[PDB]
C-alpha cells in the first residue's frame, strides 16, 4: 500500500533530507512531490520491465480510420461527449491512457496483423505515439490491440494511503531507489547531487541483476519454428 | 607395449565428453532450457564462447 | 566394513555391558528357565494375594505383621 | 530468533550508529526500521539462492481464465469474501502472498506444460508479475504452479520477538551486512555513504562466497539425457 | 521397492532399544542373587553350579 | 569375515526373549533376594523390600 | 578451551579496543559479543573446509514425504511434543542442528542414492534449505544422510568458560583474525574500517595458506575409475 | 507399489458415504448415549442432553 511506501521512504531511505521529516512519516504537504516522482519510477519500471501487458479492443466505423487511444473514446468512461467511442472497455480492463508501448495488434479472429509495415498494404500503421491508423475500416470488425500497460497513474492531489502500489517486492528497493535518485539529484549542490549519482547507479544495479534473474520472465527463450518454416 | 599403453593412456584418462558450464552464465529457467537441448538465452556479461567449454581428449603427440 | 561402527554409534559406552551378558548367556537361559516354571520361591506381603497367584506357583512365602 | 538477529546487530554490526542504541538492544520504537531492511534482505537472499521452493494448486473455474497468485483467493484464509477462491492452501502448505518466480507448472497427473511459450497453443502464459492465463480452462481441472517462495512477511508492526528468521547460519552474516549496508546508505554523508558502499561490497562478497561454495545445492549438475532425445 | 526387514541396523536398534533390560540382567547377575527351589534333593544334583543358593521341600 | 562385536550383538539379540520375560516376570511379581554380606544388602536399591543374607 | 581464546582475544589480538579491556581479560559483560562474532567464525571454518563431517538416520513413515533437519524431530530430543520424531540420534550422534551442507544420501542397505537429480524418478531432493522429501517412503525403511556439520553452537548467553572450542591449533590464528576483522569492522571510523579490512585480508591470506598445504586432507586426488565404467 | 497411505486413505474414502450417514443421523435425531464413569460423562459436550451410566 501507499502506506507502507511512504513509511519505507521517511525512515531508512529519504532520512536525512527534508522530505523525509526526520523518520517520522512524510508530511501531507509534500504528497504532491513523492507522488510525481513515484509515477516516474513506476512508468520506468513498467517500460523496462513487462510488469503489465493488457488489450483492448477498438471497434473500426466506417468514417473514422484514425483512432486515438485516449479514454476520452472509451466505452465505460460515461464523463465525455464523444459521439462514437470505439474504445471497448469493460470493468475488468478498463483502459486508463495506460499504454507504453503498442506492441501486437490483432483482428476479430485473432488472426496477427502487420505493425507498421510499409511494403504490405493490410498492416496498422501508428501515425503518433498514441493512435491507431486503419487505412481500410470496415462497420463490422473490431480490433484487439495489445500493449504493454503502465501502473494506472496516481494523482498529484491523492490523498488516501490505502491505494495499492502494484509492485513485486523484488522491485520495491528498485522503486525506492529511484525516487532517492530522484529526489536527491534536484538540488545542484556537488555533494548532495553525488548522493544522487550514487543513488542512480544503485538503481541501475537492482535494474541489472533483475534482468540478470529475470525474476519477471520476460527473457525466456522459445521453441524454434525456422525449420518448419523454411521447409526442412 | 609401453608406447601403446601411453597412447592409450592419453586417449582414455582424459575428458571426453565432460562439458563445464559457468556457473553465472544462465538463469534457472535459461539452465533447463540448455539442458533440454533447446534454445537458451545468456545474460549480458558472459559470452557463449567462453562460458560453455566441452572437454576433448589432447591429441597424441606425433613421437608416439 | 563388519558393522563395528553401527555398535560404537548405538552400544558405546554399553559394550561392556552387552558382553558381559553374552559371556554368562547360558546361566541368562538357565535362569530364564528356572523363573518360567515359578520354580523360584514367590514372596508376598500380606495374605488374600497368594490366592490371586497362578496355581503353578508351587513355592511362596507369605509376610504377615 | 528474531531477537537474536536483534541483539546481533545491536552490537557488532549496527554499533557505531543511532539504530544500535550504543550496543544495548535495538529501541522498541526502532523495530519498523529493522524489520523493513529484514524484509528486504530476506527478499533478496531468497531471490538470489533457492532457500525455499513451494507448489500451489489452482482449481480452474468454467468462467474464469485469469487466475491470480493473492492470499484473497485462497481456500484457508476466511476473511475474504471472494466468491470463488481458486488457490488450493493446506495448513501445511498456506500461500501467505510469498512467490518471487514462477519456475515449473504442471496438471493434475503431473505432466509439465509449457510457461509462456507462444508457438504451443497450449501453454500457460503469465501476463502480469502475478496473474496467471489459461486460455483454455476446465472445470473438473486444477493447476500445480510450483515457484521460488519468499520467506514469510514480518510486519512492520511486529512485537513479538519470538518470531523465527528461518535462515541457515551460513547466510545470517550475508543478512547482516546487507542491513547494515541499506541502513548506513540512507544518509548523504559521504564518510557514512563510503561505510555504506563498504557494506554492500562485503555482502556481494558473502554472496560469491556462498555462490563459488553451493552452501544451498543451487548449481549442480544433472544427467545429460540429450543423446536418448536425439535418438543416439 | 525393496522393504529392509532384519537387516543389521534393525539387529542394533533393536538392541539398542533393549539397553535398559540388558542393564537389569547385568545388575541382576553381577551384584545379588535369587533363590531357586527344587523338589527333591536330586534335584538338587541335577542343578548347575551356579545355583549358590538352594532350597528343597521335602515330606 | 571377523565380525566380534556385531557377532556379539546378534547373539545377544538372538535371546532377547528371554531377558524381556526375565525383566518382567522380576518387575511383576517379587521374589526373594539373596545377598552375601550386609554391605551389599545395603547397596541393594530399595525396590527390593525381601531380602536374605547368608553369613557364617 | 573458551578461556584460553578469551585471553588470547583479550591480550595480543583484540588489544586496542575496548572489548579486550586492555589485555585484562574479556568482561563478563562483553561475553554475547565476542560469542555470536565466535559463532560466525567457526560456522565459515567449517563451511569453506571439512572439519567436521557427520551422518544422520532418517526413519522413514508411511504418512511423511518432507522430512526436516531440526533437533526437535530427534529421537534423544525428549523435551518436544512432536508425534512422530523420525531422525535417529544417539548418545554419540547427537545432531545438534549443525548442519551446513547435504552433501550425500545413502539407504539402509548401504547403496548411494541421487540428490537433487531431476531426470531420474528416484531420488532424494531437496526442497528447503533444511528439507529431504521422499516422494516414495516405504514404512519399513530408513535414510542414512551424510552432511557438512558446524561446530556446536555456543549460546550467547555462555558463562562457563571450560567449553572446549575444537579447531586444530592451525585455525586459531585463523579464527583469532575473523574476530578481529568482525569487531573491528562494526565502526564506521575510516581509520579503524582500514584495520578492520586489513584484518579481514589477513584471515583470507591464511585461509589461502591452510588450503595450499592441504593441512586437513581435503583437497586430496582419488583413484582413477573412469577407464573401468567406460569400458576399457 | 506400496502406498500405504495412499491405501489407508482410499479404503477411508471409500466408506465416506457410511461417515456422513452416521454424522447426520446423530445430528440430526439425538439418540441415547452411555458412558462407562462419572468422569468422562463430565468430560462429553454439552450437546449430549442425554446419558446413561454403568457402575457396579
Amino acid at each position: 500500500k501507499l502506506s507502507e511506501l511512504f513509511q519505507m521512504l521517511s525512515v531508512g531511505e529519504l532520512s536525512l533530507i527534508r522530505t523525509g521529516n526526520d523518520g517520522q512519516g512524510i508530511r501531507t504537504q509534500d504528497y504532491p512531490k513523492v507522488i510525481a516522482q513515484l509515477n516516474a519510477g513506476l512508468t520506468n519500471l513498467h517500460a523496462r520491465f513487462p510488469l503489465l501487458e493488457k488489450e483492448v479492443i477498438i471497434q473500426q466505423y466506417e468514417q473514422i480510420s484514425k483512432y486515438y487511444l485516449r479514454s476520452e473514446f472509451a466505452q465505460m468512461n460515461t464523463t465525455s461527449t464523444e459521439k462514437y467511442k470505439y474504445l471497448m472497455d469493460s470493468p475488468t480492463e478498463r483502459f486508463l491512457d495506460d499504454v507504453i508501448r503498442v506492441e501486437r495488434v490483432f483482428d476479430e479472429c485473432g488472426c496477427p496483423l502487420y505493425l507498421n509495415n510499409e511494403p504490405c498494404c493490410g498492416s496498422i500503421v501508428t501515425p503518433s505515439f498514441d493512435c491507431i491508423q486503419i487505412v481500410y475500416p470496415i462497420e463490422t470488425n473490431a480490433l484487439f490491440v495489445t500493449y504493454r500497460a503502465n501502473h494506472p497513474k496516481i494523482a498529484l492531489t491523492t490523498t488516501d494511503l490505502n491505494t495499492e502500489v502494484r509492485i513485486p517486492a523484488s522491485h520495491e528497493k528498485a522503486l525506492t531507489y529511484y525516487i532517492a535518485s530522484q529526489l536527491y539529484s534536484n538540488s545542484p549542490n556537488p555533494e548532495t547531487a553525488a548522493k544522487g549519482v550514487e543513488w542512480s547507479q544503485r538503481f541501475e544495479a537492482e535494474c541489472t541483476k533483475i534482468e540478470n534473474l529475470d525474476l519477471d520472465n520476460a527473457h525466456i527463450a522459445q521453441t524454434n519454428v525456422k525449420p518448419e518454416m523454411r521447409g526442412w | 607395449g609401453a608406447t601403446t599403453r601411453a597412447m592409450i593412456d592419453i586417449l582414455a584418462r582424459s575428458a571426453n565428453g565432460q562439458t563445464g558450464i559457468r556457473k553465472d552464465m544462465l538463469d534457472v529457467t535459461n539452465r533447463r532450457k540448455f539442458d533440454k537441448g533447446e534454445d537458451y538465452e545468456f545474460n549480458a556479461n558472459v559470452d557463449p564462447r567462453q562460458g560453455i567449454y566441452m572437454h576433448v581428449s589432447p591429441e597424441i603427440p606425433q613421437s608416439a | 566394513g563388519n558393522q563395528a561402527g553401527m555398535v560404537e554409534k548405538f552400544i558405546g559406552t554399553a559394550y561392556d555391558v552387552v558382553k558381559t551378558v553374552y559371556d554368562n548367556l547360558g546361566e541368562i537361559q538357565f535362569i530364564y528357565n528356572f523363573l518360567n516354571d515359578y520354580g523360584v520361591l514367590i514372596t508376598v506381603d500380606s495374605v488374600t494375594e497368594l490366592q490371586e497367584l497362578p496355581t503353578t506357583a508351587k513355592y511362596t512365602r507369605v509376610y504377615s505383621s
